[PDB]
């Protein structure tokens, strides 16, 4: 009844859509191969796995994720993986030539070309669905292919159904730590569709993550594959409520009224806590306010923008575990009180509880440990605006030299879009600080 | 004789509704299944209030549960006494509210709302002589607050003869985890002082004080509030069920409550409500019981009614005493707190004696009264209501249901003039 | 050859009329099942108990009386108890809705309902009856079936027959104690079937019997019950001449020759003596003389007002035993010597005496004790007018602010009603000081 | 040759009357079954005058009982001496009068008033020759009063030559057990006046003391009052039944009674009356019967005789005793008392003598007196009236009946014109 459908566009989404589709099999106890054990057994999984997975024949079970890229090597490892049983064929869709990090390419150039078959297989999956809540897309902006297909496949979206939620998790590219030339131009080139289309988009930055896996989870080099791992926590604790009972439920229709005020503002951010380490948790005792306290603290969120420098909006708090309310309205009470966290004056309530039944599942060989409790933070706030700024400033000078303008203009570009999406970003940050106005 | 028809609107109200079934079950003796297993006639002659007899004897409830989601209706037929009730009383939605008024009341009530009202219109040609309905659902929420007011205009228009009850909860003003619960409270208060005779404010902060302070409990549950609002409600209606020397039904509290038609708000209270170290010490005497009835912290709504005049108090006792002890009780109260009571009526207290006591108890009583404290609890709500909507914060959500900004406005200035009459008369 | 007819409406009603049938068969030896054992309880049967009883077939006693409320809750134990027998099912006739404290209810919307099949039960003993002396009816003021039906009932009985003689038995609101919040406006709006249609209204206090319990029956917490106990034994005494044999009797009608100086004055009080335990019957004598003295304190008497404060304007003395003329003469001379004691001037002689030879039957469980003397005082007297003023106080209080007038209204009142009956209670106190004015 | 007809009113008149007979059955020896028992030959030569012959040896008296109420007739029938009267004379109302005048002379009494004229009237063909009829009643009740006063108005219509004797009892100035006898006694008293030869007034008042004072009786019963009443009324007329030296019927005792038509009040009595303790230390002499005749506490009047002066005494002796002390006693006794007694009449006693003494006592005698001092009794009545009848109290109950307002002024002043006339001639 209650079912959705995950894109992944990019070698980035492929790369953490593996890494969660192997926390969701688990979860749920399905088997790489696609077999559901007699532990299972399809016993009370009405909602379970159909949310996620259908089943077929007997004994299997397909995931409703379709696989798309320019590049075959990244779509070569998934069929070639141990999880090649588990999908479909003709799900993985590949591609003959990446977009070679120039946002035209994926879009005009290569982009039309094979969308119609994308289109078919979306199609295909709707039809079997009988309530689709809504849609994840997964991609980067400093790609190209995550900034040009991703771009012309969400429009497309929106012309055929034009009534779903489209959750959208991206990757902003990092104020100093960067592999590419032309991130800024890709980055700034994607913002239109974003606000047009997507009602929310979580944005992350690669080097919060790093910094949370060096000191809460004592790496001394984090890699690629660690990150995924944390990134899939959040996306299975925000549709946790939808496979998993629980107290108090919050279905994916209710994250954007609880969390947008105005239409354009509707970026928020992400906070996972507690992350530490198994010789960590047998010197620390797990409590409901601490956790609350963490997912406070500046240090431990996944956006390198300060959150006291700006104000909170909208919160939203989201616990599993052995979590009983009467602790939880304790805990904000006393977050209300401390000075240090500022709220909006015209928002005199902001906080969301959820309470799920399901305690979190560590996969084996992660580096995360086993606690009985977890929150998820979902809020809004201004201090985004300084992210943004950041590669506002950059695009500004490389513009003003028009290098590597001629890349993009080669394979259909304008410089009117250009100032257009300047424009545009421009007037996005102004209307952020212009709620942020008090009385 | 006379029957009455439940229905349960939402999470908070089906939770609190199967809580109280289980309440009158162990009263009348019935056990899950359905098989009558008390000892004593009284528990069989009147059980047609509550329950529809059927065949080898079997009974059914007469409640009806309504919902916008089936998370809520799976978890009350597999819990404990779900059987019981009938399954053509199970009607529920497939998309839900989303906690919004404007999707219960205008975009996905009406779908549901025509399937809902056969079977309430149903049970009314099966009943006798009908006395009213009791609806239990929740401000706070988008489909008990939103679709389940439509309910009540619905039922007032097809029975514009008959008495409305409503057992709903209020948001807190600490307590709060919803973003848009002054938006969906206000646009509530104001059908609701139209299309119902009698009232009930069910505060969460102030179950949780009481659970606390009172009866001393190291962790609350939800079950454990709504223990106590299902104990309010079989105390209120305990006359229709069991004999006394002085009977009162609903209808004669009603107008012994009521001044005037839109002053229609109480605050319920139960008692005695001790912990278990302490249930040695204290005695069971009338004196005891009526102390701890006129005490704030027994109160179930978060207002203090030491800080306005009481209007009209009613009482309900329960059990064996002499009529002697319980007049001069209330008698003495009112006359120790002369400032507390309204002056333009001399008698503001109205006593029933219930002879059945309730089940491990000797003797109780249920506390109801009609204070000018009320008025406090709206107020809160403005304030919230008013903020938000100076800076128009999340009216484009209630807006793209098809509401309208006027309309806003008039749920404002209807809950003003609320506090106004009562104020009025409490400063007269 | 002369039989009387016991009315009882309302709750109030139906208890006192349970105690006075339970003394009653007693008093004649019926069992409560119907059965009358005449082989060993020997008796004339003239008057015995056919002025009550009316015997049916072969050994079967039926009381003349009928029960009428529109609860079927307080009837329904009757129908179930001990005494279910004894009543013909006929006689018990139930509603389906109460006046739920409105007079208009009982008197406008659910009296009309079912006051044709209260007639007929009335027309049908009346038919097995060869001479009736009267009817007593048993009823509340507070209530509003006990006010409102009460007044119906009275109405269509006056048309009906309009020369037999109706005694009235209600329960006068207490002062300070209360049981109900609009109790004011029923006592006033039921005075109207007390003055023109009744020819004689006898009136009782609920807390001056509680005193009275307290004091000698040395009960710390009277119930009803011993409260419609004592109301049983006035009626009793009432009717005793009618029912035995003694050397001076008085009948209904020669109660109100003496008692009724004027039409409009019929509302006199009523005192019972001696009431004592038995740990005091054993340590003080019962004397004429004494007995009679008890009976003109004010704490004796069944009615919180004051008598010393009015006058005295007719008095009737009943005494039952061994009770000789002798002493009676010698007891009133006494009585007339004491200054404290006051009469009105245009009556010289205002005493009647009846003397009885039933001593008084002791209920086994009860709580009076044997004795070999009584005395019933019934006395006309203008203290009674300060009861009036009580009442009066409250209802212009609660009429000037209209305070649930609408409940009212709906039902088939007019403002203009409540307005008519406050200058017929204020008419009849006046007549009751002008009466009391020396000349 | 002569015949008395009796006739009985009232609850009072039947309990007398029945004690009357009683004392008559035993002088004459007639036990209760109705034959003779006696010893002597002389006790039946004239047993016609107040006892029928039946069939066998039966005798039946010439008694009628009237009433409004079935009670009196049921205890009179089931007592002693009560099944000796002929069934066809029980005539009994069912309604009553309530104690009300007007109920027994012009609403209910006119509808039986027909069926005791037809008794009466078969009785007194049967008379050979009837000398008149003898009425027990009381005048403050409502029965006695008022249907006795029509069926003597009646009775003088059909028979104007016969003799009218009443033997009626007063309400006392003390002693009162009725809240309406001022009003009851005025109106029979205008009434009696004009249709009756002659009247004895008894006061209960009196026959107290004398059993406190003169018998030392300590718990007196309304048993010995009557007893005493049927005592006198048997000297009154035991020369008609027995022979005497100097014999006087009824006739003879009036014509020297009254000297004038309305003076016709008597004062009875009777000697002599001692305790059981005082009958060694009494002598039984006609010096000693004679001095309690004049005396104050002997009489059976609460009027004294001392105020006022004797108009005309009557007395008759029963026994063997000389004629010659009996001619002097009573010389002296005007004599000494000449103060006591009026001018213009010489001779103010009349001496009887019967032979036949009574039964247990050797000598007996009984006192008839006519005194001025009798309008004291009717002063106080007259006042009593006035004070009631000048705020109309308890009036609309004898109006209700169909009397007038002015017919209670008439009754007054005859009444008040009565008591001028005794002024006259005692002043004078
Ligand atoms: C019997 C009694 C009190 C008492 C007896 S003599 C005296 C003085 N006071 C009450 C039970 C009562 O039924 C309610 C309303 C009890 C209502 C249920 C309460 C609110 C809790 O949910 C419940 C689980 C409890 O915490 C417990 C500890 C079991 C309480 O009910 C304890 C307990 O026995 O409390
Ligand atoms: C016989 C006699 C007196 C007497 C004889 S020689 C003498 C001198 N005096 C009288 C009866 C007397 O005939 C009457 C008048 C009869 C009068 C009856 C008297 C007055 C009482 O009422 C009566 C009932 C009594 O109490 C009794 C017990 C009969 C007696 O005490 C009354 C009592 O003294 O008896
Ligand atoms: N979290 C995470 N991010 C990755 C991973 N691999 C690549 N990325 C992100 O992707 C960026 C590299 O470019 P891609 O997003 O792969 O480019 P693309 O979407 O394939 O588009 P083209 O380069 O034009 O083919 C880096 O800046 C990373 O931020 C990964 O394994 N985990
Ligand atoms: N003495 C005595 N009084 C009673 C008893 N029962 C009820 N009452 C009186 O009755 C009042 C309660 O109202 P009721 O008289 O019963 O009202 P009702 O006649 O049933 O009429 P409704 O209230 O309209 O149904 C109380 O205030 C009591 O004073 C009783 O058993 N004994
Ligand atoms: N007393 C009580 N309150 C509850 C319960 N469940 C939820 N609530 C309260 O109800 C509010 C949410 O209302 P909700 O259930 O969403 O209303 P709905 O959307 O119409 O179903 C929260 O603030 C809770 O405090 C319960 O079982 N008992
Ligand atoms: N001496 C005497 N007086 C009586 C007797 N019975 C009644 N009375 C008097 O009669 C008065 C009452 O008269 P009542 O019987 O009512 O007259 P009724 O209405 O004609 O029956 C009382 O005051 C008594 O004093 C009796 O047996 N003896
Ligand atoms: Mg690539
Ligand atoms: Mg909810
Ligand atoms: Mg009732
Ligand atoms: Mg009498």
């Amino acid at each position: 009844m209650r079912e959705c459908i995950s894109i992944h566009v990019g070698q980035a989404g492929v790369q953490i859509g593996n890494a969660c589709w192997e926390l969701y099999c688990l979860e749920h106890g399905i088997q790489p191969d696609g077999q559901m054990p007699s532990d299972k057994t399809i016993g009370g999984g009405d909602d379970s796995f159909n949310t996620f997975f259908s089943e077929t024949g007997a004994g299997k079970h397909v995931p409703r994720a379709v696989f798309v890229d320019l590049e075959p090597t990244v779509i070569d490892e998934v069929r070639t993986g141990t999880y090649r049983q588990l999908f479909h064929p003709e799900q993985l869709i590949t591609g003959k030539e990446d977009a070679a990090n120039n946002y035209a390419r994926g879009h005009y150039t290569i982009g039309k070309e094979i969308i119609d078959l994308v289109l078919d297989r979306i199609r295909k999956l709707a039809d079997q669905c009988t309530g689709l809540q809504g849609f994840l897309v997964f991609h980067s902006f400093g790609g190209g292919t995550g900034s040009g297909f991703t771009s012309l496949l969400m429009e497309r979206l929106s012309v055929d159904y034009g009534k779903k939620s489209k959750l959208e998790f991206s990757i902003y590219p990092a104020p100093q730590v960067s592999t590419a030339v032309v991130e800024p131009y890709n980055s700034i080139l994607t913002t239109h569709t974003t606000l047009e289309h997507s009602d929310c988009a979580f944005m992350v930055d690669n080097e919060a993550i790093y910094d949370i896996c060096r000191r809460n989870l004592d790496i001394e080099r984090p890699t690629y594959t660690n990150l995924n791992r944390l990134i899939g926590q959040i996306v299975s604790s925000i549709t946790a409520s939808l496979r998993f009972d629980g107290a108090l439920n919050v279905d994916l229709t209710e994250f954007q009224t609880n969390l947008v005020p105005y239409p354009r503002i509707h970026f928020p951010l992400a906070t996972y806590a507690p992350v530490i380490s198994a010789e960590k948790a047998y010197h620390e005792q797990l409590s409901v306010a601490e956790i609350t306290n963490a997912c406070f603290e500046p240090a431990n969120q996944m956006v390198k923008c300060d959150p006291r420098h700006g104000k909170y909006m909208a919160c939203c708090l989201l616990y599993r575990g052995d979590v009983v309310p009467k602790d939880v309205n304790a805990a904000i009470a006393t977050i209300k009180t401390k000075r240090t966290i500022q709220f909006v004056d015209w928002c005199p309530t902001g906080f969301k509880v959820g309470i799920n039944y399901q305690p979190p599942t560590v996969v084996p060989g992660g580096d995360l440990a086993k606690v009985q409790r977890a929150v998820c933070m979902l809020s809004n706030t201004t201090a985004i605006a300084e992210a943004w700024a950041r590669l506002d400033h950059k695009f500004d000078l490389m513009y003003a030299k028009r290098a590597f303008v001629h890349w993009y203009v080669g394979e259909g570009m304008e410089e009117g879009e250009f100032s257009e999406a300047r424009e545009d970003m421009a007037a996005l940050e102004k209307d952020y600080e212009e709620v942020g106005v008090d009385s | 004789m006379r029957e009455i028809v439940h229905i349960q609107a939402g999470q908070c109200g089906n939770q609190i509704g199967a809580k109280f079934w289980e309440v009158i079950s162990d009263e009348h003796g019935i056990d899950p299944s359905g098989n009558y297993v008390g000892d004593s006639d009284l528990q069989l002659e009147r059980i047609s209030v509550y329950y529809n007899e059927a065949s080898s004897h079997k009974y059914v409830p007469r409640a009806i549960l309504v919902d916008l989601e089936p998370g809520t209706m799976d978890s009350v037929r597999s819990g404990a006494f779900g059987h019981l009730f009938r399954p053509d009383n199970f009607i529920f939605g497939q998309s839900g509210a989303g906690n919004n008024w404007a999707k219960g009341h205008y975009t996905e009530g009406a779908e549901l709302v025509d399937s809902v009202l056969d079977v309430v219109r149903k049970e009314c040609e099966n009943c006798d002589c009908l006395q009213g309905f009791q609806l239990t659902h929740s401000l706070g929420g988008g489909t008990g607050s939103g679709m389940g007011t439509l309910l009540i205009s619905k039922v007032r228009e097809e029975y514009p003869d008959r008495i409305m009850n409503t057992f709903s909860v209020v948001p807190s003003p600490k307590v709060s985890d919803t973003v848009v619960e002054p938006y969906n409270a206000t646009l509530s208060i104001h059908q609701l002082v139209e299309n119902t005779d009698e009232t009930y404010c069910i505060d969460n902060e102030a179950l949780y004080d009481i659970c606390f302070r009172t009866l001393k409990l190291a962790t609350p549950t939800y079950g454990d509030l709504n223990h106590l609002v299902s104990a309010t409600m079989s105390g209120v209606t305990t006359s229709l069920r069991f004999p006394g020397q002085l009977n009162a039904d609903l209808r004669k509290l009603a107008v012994n409550m009521v001044p005037f038609p839109r002053l229609h708000f109480f605050m319920p209270g139960f008692a005695p409500l001790t912990a278990r170290g302490s249930q040695q010490y204290r005695a069971l005497t009338v004196p005891e019981l009526t102390q701890q009835m006129f005490d704030a912290k027994n109160m179930m709504a978060a207002c203090d009614p030491r800080h306005g005049r009481y209007l009209t108090v009613a009482t309900v006792f329960r059990g064996r005493m002499s009529m002697k002890e319980v007049d001069e009780q209330m008698l003495a109260i009112q006359s120790k707190n002369s400032s507390y009571f309204v002056e333009w009526i001399p008698n503001n207290v109205k006593v029933a004696v219930c002879d059945i006591p309730p089940r491990g108890l000797k003797m109780s009583s249920t506390f109801i009264g009609n204070s000018t404290a009320i008025q406090e609890l709206f107020k809160r709500i403005s304030e919230q209501f008013t903020a938000m909507f100076r800076r128009k914060a999340f009216l484009h959500w209630y807006t793209g249901e098809g509401m309208d900004e006027m309309e806003f406005t008039e749920a404002e200035s209807n809950m003003n003039d609320l506090v106004s009459e009562y104020q009025q008369y409490q400063d007269a």
